[PDB]
């Protein structure tokens, strides 16, 4: 179906800046276009109906242009209360789609992470099961990628990631990855290593350890 | 398909 | 004033059916070409498109879910249903129903549709848990080691959520960052809960985990190993 695709997909910022993100669809849905904003825990609220007309009691530094395939959603003075997620939707063809999103946060400077790997503690390991956890600790800007690798393999299917709201005194965020494996599998190898790029590391730093040294 | 209101 | 609230069920085992009602006021869906659609939202993920309803009765719905779905309205109720069949884990989300304008008339003609390009107003969203799983407490285990040292406890398989941590039974803060918990293959969420401190500290640190929902309080003391 028709695609709507959002840049920028994410976006840092400071109060007072003008800020546009703009929306573009694979197929013209004239002007049936909507904007919205959404605060973290909150339903999303409508902004810009209809490409351009602005909803009654939003704030007047919110605009909204174009038709077609272009679109774009301007806050002239972001306000701290803008700092959110925004997202457009089409609803010229069913089923009405909504773009990916784009995040605006607080800017601040580049700050790499700080990177720490947990192994498996020995009570986890009587259960059978070996989890091994990797720490990226405030870093900015938000987007940050960790590579498992075990003596050299690349994993892939067996972590699950989470990381923290951007903090409200060092606008850093935070990432926790954890790889999950039998305690069989554990077993049978020795190198455990955790990859991080990200843009504050020149290059990719890696942190290991290697199961059972003592 | 096009929308309930669409031309 | 227009507002809307979904209610159902918080939480759903896999290949059940799920019912969501969406009661709303300051409208009637005998009202000229309204609408009220159902929006998903998986945690950390974009929205997603599902269904919507209009007062004379057309329906559409998404073409990924169309054979799971069906939306239903009772006008003398102000009541929008929407029924999911055969739900599996990525069916966990926050659901949402909306409000869609009708065109503007004038002595009721229609004279203006801009108005209908939009869902203008949202409810609170209710969040939907899909997982075979029952209630179950946490396994608490240790996570142990510019020049900052990091530690924490990894509060392992419970449902469903919530669970609280904190450090030193109140007294650690700074440094701190307890990660949002991932719902895991198995059905049971998983959680990380860290803190960072000055390399020379490693004073105790001991993080008091509670799970209400299995009755399940653990304080586990966390330290730089080596004996």
């Amino acid at each position: 179906a028709l695609q709507l695709t959002q840049s920028p997909s994410s976006l840092s910022a400071s109060v007072g800046d003008r800020i546009t993100i703009t929306c573009r669809a694979s197929q013209g849905v004239t002007s049936a276009l909507a904007w919205y904003r959404q605060k973290p825990g909150s339903p999303p609220q409508l902004l810009i109906y209809d490409a351009s007309s602005l909803e009654s009691g939003v704030p007047s530094r919110f605009s909204g242009s174009g038709s077609g395939t272009e679109f774009t959603l301007t806050i002239s003075t972001l306000r701290p209360e803008d700092f959110a997620t925004y997202y457009c939707q089409q609803l010229h063809f069913y089923p009405h789609t909504f773009g990916g999103g784009t995040r605006v946060d607080v800017r601040r400077t580049v700050a790499a992470p700080s990177v720490f790997i947990f192994p498996p503690s020995d009570e986890q390991l009587k259960s059978g099961t070996a989890s091994v956890v990797c720490l990226l600790n405030n870093f900015y800007p938000r987007e940050a990628k960790v590579q498992w690798k075990v003596d050299n393999a690349l994993q892939s299917g067996n972590s699950q990631e989470s990381v923290t709201e951007q903090d409200s005194k060092d606008s850093t965020y935070s990432l926790s990855s954890t790889l999950t494996l039998s305690k069989a599998d554990y077993e049978k190898h020795k190198v455990y290593e955790c990859e991080v790029t990200h843009q504050g590391l020149s290059s990719p730093v890696t942190k290991s350890f290697n199961r059972g040294e003592c | 398909e096009l929308d309930k209101w669409a031309n | 004033r227009i507002t809307l609230k979904e209610s159902g069920p918080p939480l759903v085992k896999p290949t059940q059916t799920l019912t969501l009602t969406c009661s709303f006021s300051g409208f009637s869906l005998s009202d000229f070409g309204v609408g009220v659609g159902w929006i998903r939202q998986p945690p950390g993920k974009a929205l997603e498109w599902l269904a919507i309803i209009y007062s004379d009765d057309d329906k559409r719905y998404s073409p990924s879910l169309n054979t799971r779905l069906t939306i239903t309205k009772d006008t003398s109720k102000n009541q929008v249903v929407l029924v999911m069949t055969r739900v599996s884990p990525v069916d966990t989300a926050t659901y949402f129903c909306a409000h869609r304008r009708g065109p503007t008339t004038l002595f009721g003609v229609p004279i203006a549709r801009g108005p209908v390009n939009a869902m203008d107003v949202w409810g609170q969203g209710i969040t939907v848990t899909i997982s075979s799983t029952s209630t179950k407490g946490p396994s608490v285990f240790p996570l142990a080691p510019g020049a900052a040292a990091a530690l924490g406890c990894l509060v392992k398989d419970y449902f469903p959520e919530p669970v609280t941590v904190s450090w030193n039974s109140g007294a650690l803060t700074s440094g701190v960052h307890t990660f949002p918990a991932v719902l895991q293959s198995s059905g049971l969420y998983s959680l990380s809960s860290v803190v960072t401190v000055p390399s020379s500290s490693l004073q105790t640190y001991t993080c008091n985990v509670n799970h209400k929902p299995s009755n399940t309080k653990v304080d586990k003391r966390v330290e730089p190993k080596s004996c």
